[PDB]
RNA sequence: UUUUUU
Protein backbone atom coordinates (compact mmCIF):
# COMPACT_ATOMS: atom_id res chain seq x y z
CA UNK A 1 0.00 0.00 0.00
CA UNK A 2 2.60 2.63 0.69
CA UNK A 3 4.22 1.91 -2.49
CA UNK A 4 1.08 2.11 -4.82
CA UNK A 5 0.44 5.48 -2.34
CA UNK A 6 3.80 6.94 -3.51
CA UNK A 7 4.63 5.73 -7.13
CA UNK A 8 1.00 7.20 -7.32
CA UNK A 9 1.73 11.25 -6.37
CA UNK A 10 4.66 12.64 -8.88
CA UNK A 11 6.41 15.02 -6.61
CA UNK A 12 7.11 12.64 -3.78
CA UNK A 13 9.22 9.81 -4.42
CA UNK A 14 8.94 6.73 -2.52
CA UNK A 15 13.05 6.89 -0.78
CA UNK A 16 11.81 10.43 1.14
CA UNK A 17 10.21 7.99 3.57
CA UNK A 18 12.91 5.68 4.04
CA UNK A 19 15.19 8.96 4.32
CA UNK A 20 12.55 9.90 6.94
CA UNK A 21 12.49 7.10 9.20
CA UNK A 22 13.44 6.99 12.60
CA UNK A 23 15.47 3.47 11.68
CA UNK A 24 17.73 5.47 9.69
CA UNK A 25 17.83 8.69 12.23
CA UNK A 26 21.66 7.56 13.73
CA UNK A 27 22.82 7.51 10.46
CA UNK A 28 20.90 10.07 8.78
CA UNK A 29 21.19 12.33 12.37
CA UNK A 30 24.64 14.88 11.54
CA UNK A 31 23.86 14.47 7.87
CA UNK A 32 24.31 18.89 7.27
CA UNK A 33 27.63 18.06 8.85
CA UNK A 34 28.67 15.27 6.20
CA UNK A 35 27.30 17.53 2.90
CA UNK A 36 29.25 21.02 4.61
CA UNK A 37 32.83 18.67 5.09
CA UNK A 38 32.57 17.48 2.04
CA UNK A 39 31.59 20.52 0.22
CA UNK A 40 34.27 22.20 2.07
CA UNK A 41 36.88 19.30 2.45
CA UNK A 42 36.60 19.19 -1.72
CA UNK A 43 38.04 22.51 -1.46
CA UNK A 44 40.88 21.67 0.42
CA UNK A 45 41.56 18.85 -2.07
CA UNK A 46 41.28 21.44 -4.63
CA UNK A 47 44.76 22.59 -3.27
CA UNK A 48 47.15 19.84 -4.48
CA UNK A 49 49.08 19.96 -8.15
CA UNK A 50 48.45 17.30 -10.41
CA UNK B 1 -12.59 38.53 -8.32
CA UNK B 2 -13.29 42.40 -7.51
CA UNK B 3 -11.40 42.20 -4.22
CA UNK B 4 -12.37 44.91 -2.10
CA UNK B 5 -10.65 47.71 -0.68
CA UNK B 6 -9.20 48.67 2.92
CA UNK B 7 -8.29 51.76 4.96
CA UNK B 8 -4.62 51.59 5.65
CA UNK B 9 -5.60 52.48 9.15
CA UNK B 10 -8.45 50.33 10.82
CA UNK B 11 -8.96 48.96 7.16
CA UNK B 12 -12.52 50.13 5.91
CA UNK B 13 -14.28 49.11 2.87
CA UNK B 14 -13.46 52.09 0.21
CA UNK B 15 -14.49 50.36 -2.54
CA UNK B 16 -13.91 47.20 -4.96
CA UNK B 17 -11.79 46.82 -7.09
CA UNK B 18 -10.69 44.16 -9.78
CA UNK B 19 -7.36 42.03 -9.53
CA UNK B 20 -5.84 39.77 -11.09
CA UNK B 21 -5.80 35.99 -10.11
CA UNK B 22 -3.06 34.41 -9.47
CA UNK B 23 -3.33 30.74 -8.41
CA UNK B 24 -5.98 28.86 -11.24
CA UNK B 25 -5.15 26.68 -13.37
CA UNK B 26 -4.25 24.46 -10.13
CA UNK B 27 -6.25 21.10 -9.38
CA UNK B 28 -6.86 18.75 -6.39
CA UNK B 29 -5.65 15.94 -8.18
CA UNK B 30 -2.52 17.50 -9.68
CA UNK B 31 -1.38 20.04 -6.77
CA UNK B 32 -0.12 19.49 -3.22
CA UNK B 33 -0.30 23.23 -1.86
CA UNK B 34 -3.31 24.62 0.16
CA UNK B 35 -4.14 27.35 -2.69
CA UNK B 36 -6.07 24.53 -4.62
CA UNK B 37 -9.81 24.54 -5.12
CA UNK B 38 -11.21 22.26 -2.36
CA UNK B 39 -12.44 19.30 -3.68
CA UNK B 40 -15.56 17.77 -5.95
CA UNK B 41 -18.10 17.67 -3.69
CA UNK B 42 -18.81 16.30 -0.33
CA UNK B 43 -16.88 12.90 -0.78
CA UNK B 44 -15.70 9.91 0.86
CA UNK B 45 -13.50 10.55 3.37
CA UNK B 46 -10.76 8.48 3.11
CA UNK B 47 -9.99 5.58 0.66
CA UNK B 48 -10.18 7.96 -2.58
CA UNK B 49 -7.29 7.40 -5.50
CA UNK B 50 -6.78 10.16 -7.64
CA UNK C 1 3.24 85.91 46.28
CA UNK C 2 2.17 81.94 45.29
CA UNK C 3 3.96 82.65 42.13
CA UNK C 4 3.88 79.27 40.67
CA UNK C 5 1.12 77.69 42.84
CA UNK C 6 -1.54 80.95 42.44
CA UNK C 7 -0.55 80.63 38.84
CA UNK C 8 -1.01 77.02 38.44
CA UNK C 9 -4.46 77.52 40.17
CA UNK C 10 -5.97 80.24 38.13
CA UNK C 11 -4.88 78.25 35.23
CA UNK C 12 -6.66 74.87 36.71
CA UNK C 13 -10.50 77.25 37.30
CA UNK C 14 -9.59 77.89 33.52
CA UNK C 15 -9.08 74.88 32.26
CA UNK C 16 -12.51 73.54 34.95
CA UNK C 17 -14.29 76.73 32.88
CA UNK C 18 -14.00 77.98 29.81
CA UNK C 19 -10.84 79.42 27.47
CA UNK C 20 -11.65 83.58 28.82
CA UNK C 21 -10.07 82.71 32.16
CA UNK C 22 -7.06 81.10 30.26
CA UNK C 23 -6.13 84.70 28.40
CA UNK C 24 -5.13 85.83 31.53
CA UNK C 25 -3.46 83.05 32.75
CA UNK C 26 -1.47 82.82 30.14
CA UNK C 27 -0.43 86.30 29.79
CA UNK C 28 0.30 86.89 33.79
CA UNK C 29 2.04 83.62 33.95
CA UNK C 30 4.29 84.47 30.59
CA UNK C 31 5.29 88.07 31.93
CA UNK C 32 5.54 87.24 35.70
CA UNK C 33 8.36 84.10 34.74
CA UNK C 34 10.66 84.81 32.01
CA UNK C 35 12.32 81.55 31.57
CA UNK C 36 12.86 78.95 29.49
CA UNK C 37 12.61 75.46 30.92
CA UNK C 38 10.18 76.54 34.42
CA UNK C 39 8.31 78.66 31.76
CA UNK C 40 7.88 75.97 29.97
CA UNK C 41 5.14 74.72 32.06
CA UNK C 42 3.56 77.95 32.39
CA UNK C 43 3.99 77.81 27.99
CA UNK C 44 2.63 74.06 28.01
CA UNK C 45 -0.36 75.35 30.65
CA UNK C 46 -1.33 78.36 28.28
CA UNK C 47 -1.32 75.96 25.17
CA UNK C 48 -2.95 73.17 26.66
CA UNK C 49 -6.16 75.96 27.19
CA UNK C 50 -5.48 77.78 24.35
CA UNK C 51 -5.98 74.67 22.02
CA UNK C 52 -9.94 74.52 23.30
CA UNK C 53 -10.89 77.60 21.11
CA UNK C 54 -7.67 79.96 20.53
CA UNK C 55 -5.98 79.97 17.04
CA UNK C 56 -2.62 80.85 18.85
CA UNK C 57 -0.17 81.16 15.82
CA UNK C 58 1.96 82.96 18.27
CA UNK C 59 0.70 83.24 21.90
CA UNK C 60 0.54 79.00 22.31
CA UNK C 61 2.68 77.98 19.25
CA UNK C 62 5.51 80.22 20.56
CA UNK C 63 4.83 78.72 24.31
CA UNK C 64 5.27 75.61 22.74
CA UNK C 65 8.40 76.31 21.28
CA UNK C 66 9.95 77.58 23.89
CA UNK C 67 8.99 74.48 25.96
CA UNK C 68 10.18 71.98 22.99
CA UNK C 69 13.72 74.00 23.57
CA UNK C 70 13.09 73.11 27.32
CA UNK C 71 12.75 69.86 26.76
CA UNK C 72 13.46 67.58 30.04
CA UNK C 73 15.64 64.55 30.24
CA UNK C 74 12.53 62.05 31.58
CA UNK C 75 9.12 62.20 30.69
CA UNK C 76 7.93 65.46 31.05
CA UNK C 77 8.22 67.31 27.06
CA UNK C 78 7.72 64.07 24.77
CA UNK C 79 3.91 65.02 25.30
CA UNK C 80 4.39 68.37 24.37
CA UNK C 81 6.59 67.48 21.02
CA UNK C 82 4.13 65.26 20.03
CA UNK C 83 1.10 67.55 20.21
CA UNK C 84 2.89 70.42 18.71
CA UNK C 85 3.69 67.86 15.28
CA UNK C 86 0.08 67.44 15.62
CA UNK C 87 -0.93 67.89 11.28
CA UNK C 88 1.34 70.74 9.85
CA UNK C 89 4.43 72.27 10.18
CA UNK C 90 7.37 70.31 8.51
CA UNK C 91 5.37 66.72 9.12
CA UNK C 92 8.63 65.01 8.36
CA UNK C 93 9.80 66.18 11.57
CA UNK C 94 6.84 65.90 13.08
CA UNK C 95 7.14 61.98 12.23
CA UNK C 96 10.85 62.64 14.10
CA UNK C 97 9.48 63.83 16.90
CA UNK C 98 6.89 61.52 17.30
CA UNK C 99 9.56 59.00 17.36
CA UNK C 100 11.68 60.70 19.67
CA UNK C 101 8.40 61.42 21.72
CA UNK C 102 7.65 57.74 21.72
CA UNK C 103 11.45 56.12 21.75
CA UNK C 104 12.25 58.13 25.10
CA UNK C 105 8.53 58.41 27.30
CA UNK C 106 6.95 54.89 26.23
CA UNK C 107 4.88 54.54 28.90
CA UNK C 108 1.12 53.76 27.98
CA UNK C 109 -0.94 52.91 24.77
CA UNK C 110 -2.57 55.84 24.06
CA UNK C 111 0.59 58.28 23.61
CA UNK C 112 2.31 54.40 22.34
CA UNK C 113 -0.39 53.63 20.01
CA UNK C 114 -1.20 57.03 18.23
CA UNK C 115 2.68 57.45 18.33
CA UNK C 116 3.20 54.07 16.23
CA UNK C 117 0.24 54.67 14.12
CA UNK C 118 1.43 58.55 12.98
CA UNK C 119 4.94 56.32 12.53
CA UNK C 120 3.94 53.72 10.07
CA UNK C 121 1.68 56.14 8.35
CA UNK C 122 5.04 57.64 6.85
CA UNK C 123 6.86 55.75 3.91
CA UNK C 124 8.90 54.04 6.46
CA UNK C 125 7.98 50.72 7.76
CA UNK C 126 11.02 48.80 8.62
CA UNK C 127 11.13 50.43 11.69
CA UNK C 128 7.75 49.78 12.84
CA UNK C 129 7.96 46.34 12.75
CA UNK C 130 10.94 46.61 15.34
CA UNK C 131 8.22 48.86 17.80
CA UNK C 132 5.95 45.89 17.26
CA UNK C 133 8.31 43.50 18.49
CA UNK C 134 9.40 45.47 21.19
CA UNK C 135 5.66 46.32 22.77
CA UNK C 136 5.04 42.26 21.94
CA UNK C 137 7.87 41.21 24.60
CA UNK C 138 6.09 43.47 27.21
CA UNK C 139 2.57 42.05 26.63
CA UNK C 140 1.59 40.28 29.94
CA UNK C 141 -1.49 38.41 28.54
CA UNK C 142 -3.98 40.49 26.33
CA UNK C 143 -4.05 44.24 27.29
CA UNK C 144 -2.40 45.65 24.02
CA UNK C 145 -4.56 45.14 21.18
CA UNK C 146 -3.67 48.25 19.92
CA UNK C 147 -0.32 46.52 19.05
CA UNK C 148 -1.39 42.59 17.96
CA UNK C 149 -3.82 44.49 15.46
CA UNK C 150 -1.40 46.66 13.67
CA UNK C 151 1.52 43.91 13.80
CA UNK C 152 -1.47 41.31 12.31
CA UNK C 153 -2.51 43.47 9.32
CA UNK C 154 1.30 44.44 8.88
CA UNK C 155 1.99 40.55 9.23
CA UNK C 156 -0.92 40.21 6.79
CA UNK C 157 0.43 42.20 3.94
CA UNK C 158 2.77 39.55 3.51
CA UNK C 159 2.48 36.26 2.96
CA UNK C 160 2.97 34.98 6.32
CA UNK C 161 -0.29 33.69 7.64
CA UNK C 162 1.04 31.66 10.32
CA UNK C 163 2.49 34.73 12.92
CA UNK C 164 -0.39 36.49 11.73
CA UNK C 165 -3.02 34.58 12.77
CA UNK C 166 -1.09 34.04 15.94
CA UNK C 167 -1.71 37.87 16.68
CA UNK C 168 -4.70 38.05 16.26
CA UNK C 169 -5.94 35.45 18.17
CA UNK C 170 -3.73 36.93 20.91
CA UNK C 171 -5.89 40.33 20.04
CA UNK C 172 -8.94 38.76 20.77
CA UNK C 173 -8.23 36.71 23.99
CA UNK C 174 -7.39 40.37 25.01
CA UNK C 175 -11.00 41.76 24.27
CA UNK C 176 -13.22 39.44 22.30
CA UNK C 177 -15.70 42.07 21.13
CA UNK C 178 -14.47 44.36 18.64
CA UNK C 179 -16.18 42.94 15.09
CA UNK C 180 -13.03 44.46 12.86
CA UNK C 181 -10.36 42.19 14.41
CA UNK C 182 -13.20 39.25 13.83
CA UNK C 183 -13.66 39.79 10.12
CA UNK C 184 -9.61 40.38 9.80
CA UNK C 185 -8.56 37.15 11.31
CA UNK C 186 -11.45 35.28 9.13
CA UNK C 187 -9.62 37.02 6.13
CA UNK C 188 -6.46 35.49 7.65
CA UNK C 189 -7.63 32.17 7.58
CA UNK C 190 -9.60 32.13 3.93
CA UNK C 191 -6.20 33.71 2.56
CA UNK C 192 -4.52 30.11 3.32
CA UNK C 193 -6.26 26.58 3.12
CA UNK C 194 -8.75 26.60 6.12
CA UNK C 195 -12.65 27.06 4.82
CA UNK C 196 -14.52 26.21 7.58
CA UNK C 197 -12.60 28.03 9.89
CA UNK C 198 -12.84 31.12 8.05
CA UNK C 199 -16.92 30.63 8.08
CA UNK C 200 -17.39 30.32 11.62
CA UNK C 201 -15.02 33.39 12.16
CA UNK C 202 -16.96 35.55 9.61
CA UNK C 203 -20.46 34.30 11.33
CA UNK C 204 -18.99 35.47 14.49
CA UNK C 205 -18.20 38.56 12.92
CA UNK C 206 -21.50 39.44 11.79
CA UNK C 207 -23.44 38.07 15.25
CA UNK C 208 -21.90 40.56 16.95
CA UNK C 209 -22.85 44.38 14.93
CA UNK C 210 -25.09 42.51 12.52
CA UNK C 211 -25.23 45.70 10.43
CA UNK C 212 -21.85 44.48 8.83
CA UNK C 213 -22.83 43.70 5.08
CA UNK C 214 -19.37 42.06 4.11
CA UNK C 215 -19.47 39.97 6.69
CA UNK C 216 -22.77 38.28 5.88
CA UNK C 217 -21.70 38.44 2.10
CA UNK C 218 -18.56 36.70 2.89
CA UNK C 219 -20.32 34.12 4.36
CA UNK D 1 8.62 78.18 9.65
CA UNK D 2 12.57 78.07 8.79
CA UNK D 3 14.54 78.05 11.72
CA UNK D 4 11.73 76.26 13.83
CA UNK D 5 11.87 74.05 11.55
CA UNK D 6 15.59 73.24 11.28
CA UNK D 7 15.48 73.69 15.54
CA UNK D 8 12.81 70.59 15.82
CA UNK D 9 13.62 68.77 12.77
CA UNK D 10 17.38 68.58 15.07
CA UNK D 11 16.10 67.50 18.26
CA UNK D 12 13.46 64.94 16.53
CA UNK D 13 16.62 63.14 15.16
CA UNK D 14 21.33 23.25 17.33
CA UNK D 15 19.20 21.69 19.82
CA UNK D 16 15.70 20.94 18.98
CA UNK D 17 14.69 19.32 22.19
CA UNK D 18 14.70 21.31 25.10
CA UNK D 19 14.59 19.13 27.95
CA UNK D 20 12.19 21.86 30.31
CA UNK D 21 12.87 21.84 34.57
CA UNK D 22 9.86 19.47 35.85
CA UNK D 23 9.83 20.55 39.50
CA UNK D 24 12.03 24.40 39.58
CA UNK D 25 10.58 27.05 37.47
CA UNK D 26 6.86 27.66 37.15
CA UNK D 27 5.87 30.05 39.79
CA UNK D 28 3.12 32.48 38.84
CA UNK D 29 0.79 30.29 36.52
CA UNK D 30 -1.86 32.81 36.89
CA UNK D 31 -0.46 36.33 36.48
CA UNK D 32 -0.31 35.27 32.90
CA UNK D 33 -2.92 33.06 31.37
CA UNK D 34 -5.50 35.01 33.66
CA UNK D 35 -8.53 33.51 31.29
CA UNK D 36 -8.01 29.95 31.13
CA UNK D 37 -9.90 28.05 28.13
CA UNK D 38 -10.57 25.71 30.61
CA UNK D 39 -11.28 25.51 34.29
CA UNK D 40 -11.32 22.54 36.56
CA UNK D 41 -12.84 21.78 40.22
CA UNK D 42 -9.44 21.56 41.63
CA UNK D 43 -5.92 22.60 41.07
CA UNK D 44 -3.64 21.59 38.01
CA UNK D 45 -0.06 20.02 38.96
CA UNK D 46 2.71 21.58 38.61
CA UNK D 47 4.27 19.65 35.11
CA UNK D 48 0.42 19.97 33.80
CA UNK D 49 0.65 23.47 34.60
CA UNK D 50 4.33 24.03 32.63
CA UNK D 51 2.74 22.08 29.79
CA UNK D 52 -0.38 24.53 29.40
CA UNK D 53 2.36 27.32 29.37
CA UNK D 54 3.82 25.75 26.53
CA UNK D 55 0.30 25.32 25.05
CA UNK D 56 -0.25 28.73 25.17
CA UNK D 57 2.43 29.92 22.72
CA UNK D 58 1.68 27.29 20.34
CA UNK D 59 4.54 24.74 21.22
CA UNK D 60 4.96 21.07 20.50
CA UNK D 61 4.91 19.09 24.42
CA UNK D 62 5.87 15.74 24.28
CA UNK D 63 4.13 14.16 27.88
CA UNK D 64 5.25 11.33 29.70
CA UNK D 65 3.78 10.81 32.66
CA UNK D 66 3.62 7.85 35.38
CA UNK D 67 -0.64 7.79 36.21
CA UNK D 68 -3.30 8.12 33.29
CA UNK D 69 -5.45 10.30 34.75
CA UNK D 70 -2.86 13.46 34.68
CA UNK D 71 -2.23 13.45 31.00
CA UNK D 72 -6.11 13.35 30.20
CA UNK D 73 -5.81 17.43 31.60
CA UNK D 74 -3.59 18.72 29.09
CA UNK D 75 -5.40 16.66 26.54
CA UNK D 76 -8.70 19.20 26.99
CA UNK D 77 -7.23 21.88 27.73
CA UNK D 78 -6.01 21.74 24.05
CA UNK D 79 -9.50 21.23 22.45
CA UNK D 80 -10.24 24.18 24.50
CA UNK D 81 -8.22 26.28 22.92
CA UNK D 82 -9.41 25.08 19.62
CA UNK D 83 -12.42 25.81 20.22
CA UNK D 84 -11.70 29.09 21.56
CA UNK D 85 -10.02 29.92 17.90
CA UNK D 86 -12.66 28.54 16.23
CA UNK D 87 -9.93 25.59 14.16
CA UNK D 88 -10.18 21.68 15.14
CA UNK D 89 -8.49 19.71 16.54
CA UNK D 90 -8.03 15.60 15.80
CA UNK D 91 -7.36 13.20 19.00
CA UNK D 92 -6.48 9.83 17.69
CA UNK D 93 -6.45 6.21 19.53
CA UNK D 94 -5.06 3.15 18.54
CA UNK D 95 -7.54 0.63 20.45
CA UNK D 96 -10.93 0.34 19.01
CA UNK D 97 -12.72 0.00 22.08
CA UNK D 98 -10.67 3.21 24.03
CA UNK D 99 -11.93 5.58 21.63
CA UNK D 100 -15.62 4.88 23.15
CA UNK D 101 -15.55 6.22 26.35
CA UNK D 102 -13.18 8.81 25.62
CA UNK D 103 -15.74 10.18 23.05
CA UNK D 104 -18.57 9.88 25.83
CA UNK D 105 -16.75 11.89 28.00
CA UNK D 106 -15.62 14.33 25.71
CA UNK D 107 -19.25 14.83 24.57
CA UNK D 108 -20.13 15.06 27.86
CA UNK D 109 -17.37 17.42 29.29
CA UNK D 110 -17.95 20.04 26.43
CA UNK D 111 -19.93 20.74 22.95
CA UNK D 112 -19.56 18.73 19.29
CA UNK D 113 -17.48 15.35 19.34
CA UNK D 114 -17.70 13.84 16.55
CA UNK D 115 -16.25 10.20 16.29
CA UNK D 116 -14.77 7.92 13.37
CA UNK D 117 -13.72 4.46 13.65
CA UNK D 118 -14.21 1.47 10.84
CA UNK D 119 -17.69 1.61 11.53
CA UNK D 120 -19.11 4.11 13.51
CA UNK D 121 -19.21 7.24 11.80
CA UNK D 122 -21.31 9.91 14.16
CA UNK D 123 -21.09 13.33 13.00
CA UNK D 124 -17.94 14.13 10.90
CA UNK D 125 -18.40 17.46 11.03
CA UNK D 126 -17.83 18.31 14.41
CA UNK D 127 -14.24 20.28 16.52
CA UNK D 128 -12.96 16.66 18.44
CA UNK D 129 -13.29 14.35 15.78
CA UNK D 130 -11.47 10.78 17.57
CA UNK D 131 -10.49 8.10 15.10
CA UNK D 132 -8.39 5.56 15.18
CA UNK D 133 -4.79 6.13 13.66
CA UNK D 134 -5.39 4.01 10.38
CA UNK D 135 -8.03 6.78 9.33
CA UNK D 136 -5.75 9.53 9.77
CA UNK D 137 -2.91 7.45 7.81
CA UNK D 138 -5.58 6.71 5.30
CA UNK D 139 -7.01 10.45 5.23
CA UNK D 140 -3.68 12.20 5.05
CA UNK D 141 -2.72 9.79 1.67
CA UNK D 142 -5.72 11.63 0.28
CA UNK D 143 -6.64 15.54 1.01
CA UNK D 144 -9.98 14.92 2.71
CA UNK D 145 -10.49 18.41 2.91
CA UNK D 146 -9.93 18.25 6.81
CA UNK D 147 -6.17 18.65 7.09
CA UNK D 148 -6.92 22.45 5.79
CA UNK D 149 -8.58 23.61 9.42
CA UNK D 150 -6.55 21.55 12.05
CA UNK D 151 -4.27 23.12 14.80
CA UNK D 152 -3.92 19.81 17.00
CA UNK D 153 -3.16 16.44 16.65
CA UNK D 154 -3.30 14.53 20.20
CA UNK D 155 -1.34 10.94 19.99
CA UNK D 156 -2.22 9.45 22.39
CA UNK D 157 -0.25 6.20 23.48
CA UNK D 158 2.77 6.97 21.34
CA UNK D 159 4.62 4.19 23.28
CA UNK D 160 2.92 1.82 20.13
CA UNK D 161 5.41 2.34 18.28
CA UNK D 162 7.26 -0.47 19.37
CA UNK D 163 4.81 -2.81 18.12
CA UNK D 164 5.81 -5.34 15.39
CA UNK D 165 2.91 -4.69 13.06
CA UNK D 166 1.64 -1.58 13.37
CA UNK D 167 4.76 0.63 14.46
CA UNK D 168 4.67 1.64 11.29
CA UNK D 169 1.60 3.35 10.89
CA UNK D 170 2.49 5.93 12.86
CA UNK D 171 6.09 7.02 11.63
CA UNK D 172 4.23 6.82 7.83
CA UNK D 173 1.57 9.79 9.88
CA UNK D 174 4.35 11.56 11.60
CA UNK D 175 5.95 12.11 8.57
CA UNK D 176 2.95 12.92 6.35
CA UNK D 177 1.87 15.57 8.36
CA UNK D 178 1.90 19.06 7.32
CA UNK D 179 3.70 21.70 8.69
CA UNK D 180 1.36 24.31 10.07
CA UNK D 181 0.19 21.35 12.46
CA UNK D 182 1.18 21.03 16.04
C1' U E 1 -1.98 -20.40 24.91
C1' U E 2 -3.02 -13.97 25.40
C1' U E 3 -3.90 -9.50 22.23
C1' U E 4 -5.07 -6.16 17.87
C1' U E 5 -6.51 -2.10 13.36
C1' U E 6 -8.32 -0.20 7.98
Amino acid sequence: TMILNLLRVDALRVEDMMKRSFSEFPSRKDSKAHEQALAELTKRLGALEE
Amino acid sequence: DLQAQRHPTTGQILGYKEVLLENTNLSATTSLSLRRPPGPASQSLWGNPT
Amino acid sequence: AEVHALEALIHFTKKDYLQAEKCFQRALEKDTEVAEYHYQLGLTYWFMGEETRKDKTKALTHFLKAARLDTYMGKVFCYLGHYYRDVVGDKNRARGCYRKAFELDDTDAESGAAAVDLSVELEDMEMALAILTTVTQKASAGTAKWAWLRRGLYYLKAGQHSQAVADLQAALRADPKDFNCWESLGEAYLSRGGYTTALKSFTKASELNPESIYSVFKV
Amino acid sequence: LARASSLEDLVLKEQWAIPVDATSPVGDFYRLIPQPAFQWAFEPDVFQKQAILHLERHDSVFVAAHTSAGKTVVAEYAIALAQKHMTRTIYTSPIKALSNQKFRDFRNTFGDVGLLTGDVQLHPEASCLIMTTEILRSMLYSGSDVIRDLEWVIFDEVHYINDVERGVVWEEVLIMLPDHVS
